[PDB]
RNA sequence: AUGUCGGCUCAUCACAUCCUGGGGCUGAAGUAGGUCCCAAGGGUAUGGCUGUUCGCCAUUUAAAGUGGUACGCGAGCUGGGUUUAGAACGUCGUGAGACAGUUCGGUCCCUAUCUGCCGUGGGCGCUGGAGAACUGAGGGGGGCUGCUCCUAGUACGAGAGGACCGGAGUGGACGCAUCACUGGUGUUCGGGUUGUCAUGCCAAUGGCACUGCCCGGUAGCUAAAUGCGGAAGAGAUAAGUGCUGAAAGCAUCUAAGCACGAAACUUGCCCCGAGAUGAGUUCUCCCUGACUCCUUGAGAGUCCUGAAGGAACGUUGAAGACGACGACGUUGAUAGGCCGGGUGUGUAAGCGCAGCGAUGCGUUGAGCUAACCGGUACUAAUGAACCGUGAGGCUUAACCU
RNA sequence: GUAGCGAAAUUCCUUGUCGGGUAAGUUCCGACCUGCACGAAUGGCGUAAUGAUGGCCAGGCUGUCUCCACCCGAGACUCA
RNA sequence: AAACCGACACAGGUGGUCAGGUAGAGAAUACCAAGGCGCUUGAGAGAACUCGGGUGAAGGAACUAGGCAAAAUGGUGCCG
RNA sequence: GGACCGAACCGACUAAUGUUGAAAAAUUAGCGGAUGACUUGUGGCUGGGGGUGAAAGGCCAAUCAAACCGGGAGAUAGCU
């Protein structure tokens, strides 16, 4: 099964109006760190919620 | 005649003396609140309003907690409507009892069905299945035709198809009201009800009698 | 559960040995045939000098079944085959004078009182 | 439907899934922290949990079905002399995961899962 | 009556 | 669940005598012809046993007029009026489905001796 | 290049009606028919033979309707028949070959753009915002029927036989729900066992051999399991039956007027449903700053403010393709673990005793036990931050000042 | 047109007729002869053994089917 | 065989030699040795449907053009 | 022993899959032959109206009722 008729650019944006992405509503900040991180995650120097929880 | 709303608590059975086995739903029915009284004067139509149940008051938003305030009762789970007979009369804050069915020899129950997802035709409509073999190629359970030719070279409405199957509003009418436990808050009813397990189930005097 | 093909034992003395339901009566569709059901049978094995001849083609109430019946309790009786008394395929009685293996009280109904009068034991 | 059910295949056979958790609870006893998949991390507490209850009572009995199912000494020897007692006072959630970022090969959600008193 | 025959494959061709 | 346990405990039996697979057991069961009730007794091995409180059943197998006959009992039904162990029978297995495809010698439970 | 018979799957319409429903006439006593009228709501066999459609036959059924839909349906399946190439028979032909014929064999492609259809979301709208509960325009589903008993061996009839009307019971087929029971499944639970490899060895275990092969089986899912349904009623009618009644001193169901009258129609039952842009209703909740400029208006901008609520994130669910929907987030049982129970399996391991030994016995209904039940903050569900604003246009009426 | 064979890999009429097998058999087996249009090395008729050969029947067996259910994997679906 | 023949780092093809252990008649087959590898996208999810499998109550060819496919049988010794 | 059962080896009867394939003929499960009119390596010979053919108009470099390449050649085309 195959098209009968090219497609127009505008049908093309059409479909791809759901296509955008969303930004990280928004970042946390590490209460002793004070680096940026995922909610629920830990920051890149290992900090989670104040505690530093892993080395590296 | 108004309803109760109550929860599916599970089945079990009552064993009769004269050696029957009745299986039973057991609906627990607690204590309807009435939360609002609707009249034709300011709403068209006569109904009450009830609540049952609890709610922790943290997860009571403040347009919810007005509403039940207004009334003067505790926030249930939720509310629910019954249309009043041209007989019947209720105040606000009124409790409601499953002593409501004491003589009611008949209900009607209605709840949302287990939710099947995404099924297909076989499951959903019944239809039977092509051959196992025979030469059968990759079109077992498959629905086969959908139509006829260029007249009318369209698919009709209401096709059965594959689809979300469950999930959705049913009542089963015309249970025998086996049990009333006042004291324990319980409806027994023979046989199945809608729903899983712990779900809400609306109870109604049964229509057709 | 006698469907069309299902080959039946036979408990009584008709002389049938083998019997095989050619039709579950009483409906337009009608799948099974259970415990006290009336089917069409002919039949298959017959001892030399009975009361009926292989290929003969009759009714017989299913007296036994392998998936057995309920009782209002929820109990089930189950017999290890299935097994069928012949009939006349006018009169619906019996052809056999005498009754074998035990049968269940499902036949308990003016229709079958000779069979249950005739059987060694009813469950 | 999959209705009250437990456990993730994790696009495994059987035999396949129990042999990784094997050696997953291996290294995690061993190492007493390691990084792995969010999804494998939360069905491993299923696994390591149980052994770690196990060893809590020593016994003849209980060392074989540890080593029953974990198939090493050292893992054996480690849970009854060192885990078991460190956590003789302890009601459950000897574990505890730590969400951290993806994995830069195929986006994986990764988390470290580390015993609590590490 | 058949007004066509059953359908049958070509022969290779080199494809672009 | 405390309220269907409480529905069910309030309708079991307390008078369940315990059995095992393999016993000899002999069942009596009401039976209502008519207005005449009577006892009517079932005696035969135990192959299966379904413990679940109220819904407790046992499944007794006998040999009845040349006939292979099971009954499945609902434990605590009152069509249920006593039940009796008449022998008791050594076997290492929960159910005995093995003694549907055996016959006479073959289909014997050897007794246990305690 | 518009793929062709039949089968399968899935249908949908017509009515010239097969059944069921209503009725007139009958060469209609009854029962049972004949015939014609109305009626399309629902229903409307399984097999043997054959490629068959058909047909014949067997046995059912209330009935096994007739047609249209590319002789409905191969981008849905099949490929038996029939249009390829092989081979043979009869026949025709000197022959190559051929057939009012026959016989054996013989590749069925396509990842769906658009329409359509089944499901399920995102956007914006609905005139301040928000959380709920509704009304119900409108749409869809459903609508089958047997047998027995009572009425009554009554009415009818010389007998034989044998009712209407009305009532009760129990089935078949179909549908919906459900898992208490009966069962299936149950590669996540327990056990038995063959071969082999390993853990130093013994003992005990694990890997692999379709889950190695098996026997049981929890939860879930489920049918063969077991609950429930089709209706009554009402309105307006069909054919039909009438009442009163002239035109036409009579007669006349009809012209005025009035009454009955069917599974059809409109309701009544079930489900969807306010994008019903004709965007409805009810209840509740939230927001009560300052200033500047301009082409002066439903204008723009700055600062301050950020509510109700929402969303995100996290723990998740008998919710689920993804979205969505539901629960929960420490003021906490949301999930995992843990504790207790249940359930399943069937008396672990170790030790002791007996036996030459295989093994048995005792400790012991032992040990282990998934998805179940009841508890329990041990682990993970974060302080925040993000979106959403700051009293909501004009006109006209009425009522208040 | 002999022997032999014959509704046949051949028989149009034709599902011929009779018998057997099945509850029911346009196929099958045994016959009949009315051979449309068999027939003697483009061999006739038989034939043990042999056949991934054609037709038919039976036992066993079964998800082929009544009528599907559940489960394990690989895809499908979501993310990179 | 990713280096040869197959347009490809392609389920294909490619002559000769060597051949351990336990079970086994065996170079079959299972598990291993020496030795060699995990097949150059992964991660989740656990719908329909498709593919490859497992099990199935009662029935047992009723399926179908046709038992197609599946299920079944399956060894050695002795008797027969 | 053109004997039997059965691997290697040689074949290719059935089914499913695949059909913009993993593959311009395969994969998976079954299947036939397997001391012979067997199979296989290396080299050689037969040439296009010619070869070769246990005969299918089969095969002669994925091409066959007359190979492939170049030429006559811009054949001819009352046809599109
Ligand atoms: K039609
Ligand atoms: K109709
Ligand atoms: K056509
Ligand atoms: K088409
Ligand atoms: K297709
Ligand atoms: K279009
Ligand atoms: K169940
Ligand atoms: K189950
Ligand atoms: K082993
Ligand atoms: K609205
Ligand atoms: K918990
Ligand atoms: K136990
Ligand atoms: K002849
Ligand atoms: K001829
Ligand atoms: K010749
Ligand atoms: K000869
Ligand atoms: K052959
Ligand atoms: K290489
Ligand atoms: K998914
Ligand atoms: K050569
Ligand atoms: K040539
Ligand atoms: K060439
Ligand atoms: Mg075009
Ligand atoms: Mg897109
Ligand atoms: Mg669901
Ligand atoms: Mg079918
Ligand atoms: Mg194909
Ligand atoms: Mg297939
Ligand atoms: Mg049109
Ligand atoms: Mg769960
Ligand atoms: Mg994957
Ligand atoms: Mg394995
Ligand atoms: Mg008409
Ligand atoms: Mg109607
Ligand atoms: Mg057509
Ligand atoms: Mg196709
Ligand atoms: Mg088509
Ligand atoms: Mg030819
Ligand atoms: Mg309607
Ligand atoms: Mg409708
Ligand atoms: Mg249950
Ligand atoms: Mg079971
Ligand atoms: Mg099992
Ligand atoms: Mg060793
Ligand atoms: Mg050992
Ligand atoms: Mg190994
Ligand atoms: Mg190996
Ligand atoms: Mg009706
Ligand atoms: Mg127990
Ligand atoms: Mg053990
Ligand atoms: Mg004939
Ligand atoms: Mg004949
Ligand atoms: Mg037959
Ligand atoms: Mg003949
Ligand atoms: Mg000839
Ligand atoms: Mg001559
Ligand atoms: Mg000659
Ligand atoms: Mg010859
Ligand atoms: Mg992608
Ligand atoms: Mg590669
Ligand atoms: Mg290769
Ligand atoms: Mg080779
Ligand atoms: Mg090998
Ligand atoms: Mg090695
Ligand atoms: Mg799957
Ligand atoms: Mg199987
Ligand atoms: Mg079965
Ligand atoms: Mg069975
Ligand atoms: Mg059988
Ligand atoms: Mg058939
Ligand atoms: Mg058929
Ligand atoms: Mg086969
Ligand atoms: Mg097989
Ligand atoms: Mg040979
Ligand atoms: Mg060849
Ligand atoms: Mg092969
Ligand atoms: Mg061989
Ligand atoms: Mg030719
Ligand atoms: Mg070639
Ligand atoms: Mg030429
Ligand atoms: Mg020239
Ligand atoms: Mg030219």
């Amino acid at each position: 099964a195959v098209q009968q008729n090219k497609p127009t650019r505008s049908k093309r944006g059409m479909r791809r109006s759901h296509d955008a992405l969303t930004a990280v509503t928004s970042l946390s900040v590490d209460k002793t760190s004070g680096e940026k991180h995922l909610r629920h995650h830990i920051t890149a120097d290992g900090y989670y919620r104040g505690r530093k929880v892993i080395a590296k | 005649m108004i309803g109760l709303v109550g929860k599916k608590v599970g089945m079990t059975r009552i064993f009769t003396e004269d050696g029957v086995s009745i299986p039973v739903t057991v609906i627990e029915v607690e204590a309807n609140r009435v939360t609002q009284v609707k009249d034709l004067a300011n709403d068209g139509y006569r109904a009450i309003q009830v609540t049952t149940g609890a709610k922790k008051a943290n997860r009571v938003t403040k347009p919810e907690a007005g509403h039940f305030a207004k009334a003067g009762v505790e926030a249930g789970r939720g509310l629910w409507e019954f249309r009043l007979a041209e007989g019947e009369e209720f105040t606000v804050g009124q409790s409601i009892s499953v002593e409501l069915f004491a003589d009611v020899k008949k209900v009607d129950v209605t709840g949302t069905s287990k939710g099947k997802g995404f099924a297909g035709t076989v499951k959903r409509w019944n239809f039977r299945t092509q051959d196992a073999t025979h030469g059968n190629s990759l079109s077992h359970r498959v629905p086969g035709s959908i139509g006829q030719n260029q007249t009318p070279g369209k698919v009709f409405k209401g096709k059965k198809m594959a689809g979300q199957m469950g999930n959705e509003r049913v009542t089963v009418q015309s249970l025998d009201v086996v049990r009333v436990d006042a004291e324990r808050n319980l409806l027994l009813v023979k046989g199945a009800v809608p729903g899983a397990t712990g779900s809400d189930l609306i109870v109604k005097p049964a229509v057709k009698a | 559960m006698i469907q069309e093909q299902t080959m039946l034992n036979v408990a009584d003395n008709s002389g049938a040995r083998r019997v095989m339901c050619i039709k579950v009566l009483g409906g337009s569709h009608r799948r099974y045939a259970g415990v006290g059901d009336i089917i069409k049978i002919t039949i298959k094995e017959a001892i030399p000098r009975g009361k009926v001849k292989k290929g003969d083609v009759l009714k017989a109430v299913v007296v036994r079944t392998k998936k057995g019946v309920r009782r209002p309790d929820g109990s089930v009786i189950r017999f290890d085959g299935n097994a069928c008394v012949l009939l006349n395929n006018n009169s619906e009685q019996p052809i056999g004078t005498r009754i074998f293996g035990p049968v269940t009280r499902e036949l308990r109904s003016e229709k079958f009182m000779k069979i249950i009068s005739l059987a060694p034991e009813v469950l | 439907m999959r209705h009250r059910k437990s456990g993730r295949q994790l696009n495994r056979n059987s035999s396949h899934r129990q042999a990784m958790f094997r050696n997953m609870a291996g290294s995690l006893v061993r190492h007493e922290i390691i990084k792995t998949t969010l999804p494998k991390a939360k069905e491993l507490r299923r696994v390591v949990e149980p052994l770690i209850t196990l060893a809590k009572t020593d016994s003849v009995a209980n060392r074989r079905l540890a080593f029953a199912r974990t198939r090493d000494n050292e893992i054996v020897a480690k849970l009854f002399n060192e885990l078991g007692p460190r956590f003789a006072s302890r009601a459950g959630g000897y574990t505890r995961i730590l969400k951290c970022g993806f994995r830069a090969g195929d986006n994986a959600p990764m988390a470290y899962i580390e015993l609590v008193d590490r | 009556p058949p007004h066509r025959p059953r359908p049958r494959p070509l022969p290779w061709f080199p494809p672009r | 669940s405390n309220i269907i346990k409480q529905l069910e405990q309030e309708q079991m039996k307390q008078d369940v005598p315990s059995f095992r697979p393999g016993d000899t057991v002999e069942v009596k069961v009401w039976v209502v012809e008519g207005s005449k009730k009577r006892l009517q007794a079932f005696e035969g091995v135990v192959i299966a046993i379904r413990n679940r409180g109220l819904h407790s059943a046992f499944t007794v197998r006998k040999i009845s007029n040349g006939e292979g006959v099971e009954r499945v009992f609902q434990t605590h039904s009152p069509v249920v009026d006593s039940i009796s162990v008449k022998r008791r029978g050594a076997v290492r297995k929960a159910k005995l489905y093995y003694l549907r495809e055996r016959t006479g010698k073959a289909a014997r439970i050897k007794e246990r001796l305690n």
